[PDB]
């Protein structure tokens, strides 16, 4: 498979604050 | 004739094996098989979506039995975004007609077993996954349960990255009472208290496990491999060194105790040596996991809080169970027909017309 970006935790996680 | 065009729109067969799952699920294609069940992808007509559905054949044995009603159970209750759910359970009308169990889940791409054949991961990559198996564990455990079986391959993964962990057969709640004994594909993840008869088997053996699950994503090859429990008894001690004496006198069991004791000393190896190319603040949360004293070995929470997953880490949306599980089953010694019983019973919900 090919495999941080488009994960949707990701994001909430990117966007905290 | 009418019988005829019923009878194409019959059962297939996936690699010499009925799927009986229609009119709903269609379209089947092989995913994959543990041990137990046989594992397709299938067309969901009624919700317009691909799903897994996982084929159990349990009730010519009490194990089987037992592994499909806990993970029934238990997945039904779960609700987390990294644990797989239990969208429909198939089986026949009449306790007498079943004899299959289909479970149907959400899809999922492959499992981390599977990925670390094809390539290895990235560091970022890592640290995310880690993560995602945390932050379950933190709900499974908040649950008071144990998984008792973490393992790369039931680890599921999707295309955008997501994780979910899977497989719940052997999932119990944690009480202090042949523990493991039944047959598994994969005894490496498995804590060395396990294997040694200690009694008083806690969350800390899940744990133990995550923490050989990070080591193998970081070299590709298992961490405490072995033929038997005593050699991966010995390849934890040729990794971790030789346990301390306070250690040891946390032992219950006299009989492991006085076998280690026996064994020559073995010096800790450094995880810089094993894993020369590893992020140094992954290899300390490693150290951490894989520490051989139960009550030391560090907590889901306090994992989750650790310097390496610190971009991550968010304890406002690291859900937890609403009530944790008591245990008011003791299904270890009910007889296969009434787990049998049990299992109709768990599943009548999902019967059409319910
Ligand atoms: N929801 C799912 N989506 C995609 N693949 C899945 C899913 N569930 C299971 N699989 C795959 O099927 C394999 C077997 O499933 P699993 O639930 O572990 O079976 P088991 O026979 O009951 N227990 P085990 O022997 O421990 O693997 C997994 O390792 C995955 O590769």
């Amino acid at each position: 498979m090919q495999l941080l970006d488009s994960s949707n935790l990701a994001r909430r996680r990117r966007r905290r604050r | 004739m009418a019988a005829a065009a019923a009878a194409g729109a019959g059962p297939e067969m996936v690699r010499g094996q009925v799927f009986d799952v229609g009119p709903r699920y269609t379209n089947l294609s092989y995913i994959g098989e543990g041990a137990y069940g046989m594992v397709c992808s299938a067309y969901d007509n009624v919700n317009k979506v691909r799903v897994a559905i996982k084929k159990i054949s349990p009730f010519e044995h009490q194990t089987y039995c037992q592994r499909t009603l806990r993970e029934i159970k238990i997945l039904l209750r779960f609700r987390h975004e990294n644990i797989i759910g239990i969208n429909d359970i198939i089986r026949a009308p009449t306790i007498e007609q079943m004899k299959d169990v289909y479970i149907v889940q959400d899809l999922m791409e492959t499992d981390l077993y599977k990925l670390l054949k094809t390539q290895h991961l990235s560091n970022d990559h890592i640290c995310y996954f880690l993560y995602q198996i945390l932050r379950g564990l933190k709900y499974i455990h908040s649950a008071n349960v144990l998984h008792r079986d973490l393992k790369p391959s039931n680890l599921l993964l999707n295309t955008t990255c997501d994780l979910k962990i899977c497989d719940f057969g052997l999932a119990r709640v944690a009480d202090p009472d042949g523990f493991l004994t039944e047959y598994v594909a994969t005894r490496w993840y498995r804590a060395p208290e396990i294997m040694l008869n200690s009694k008083g088997y806690t969350k800390s053996i899940d744990i133990w496990s995550v923490g050989c699950i990070l080591a193998e994503m970081l070299s590709n090859r298992p961490i405490f491999p072995g033929k038997h429990y005593l050699d991966q008894l010995n390849h934890i001690l040729g990794i971790l060194g030789s346990p301390s004496q306070e250690d040891l006198n946390c032992i219950i069991n006299l009989k492991a105790r006085n076998y280690l004791l026996s064994l020559p000393h073995k010096n800790k190896v450094p995880w810089n040596r094993l894993f020369p190319n590893a992020d140094s603040k992954a290899l300390d949360l490693l150290d951490k996991m894989l520490t051989f004293n139960p009550h030391k070995r560090i907590e889901v929470e306090q994992a989750l809080a650790h310097p390496y997953l610190e971009q991550y880490y968010d304890p406002s949306d690291e859900p937890i169970a609403e009530a944790p599980f008591k245990f008011d089953m003791e299904l270890d010694d009910l007889p296969k027909e009434k787990l049998k019983e049990l299992i109709f019973e768990e599943t009548a919900r999902f019967q059409p017309g319910y």
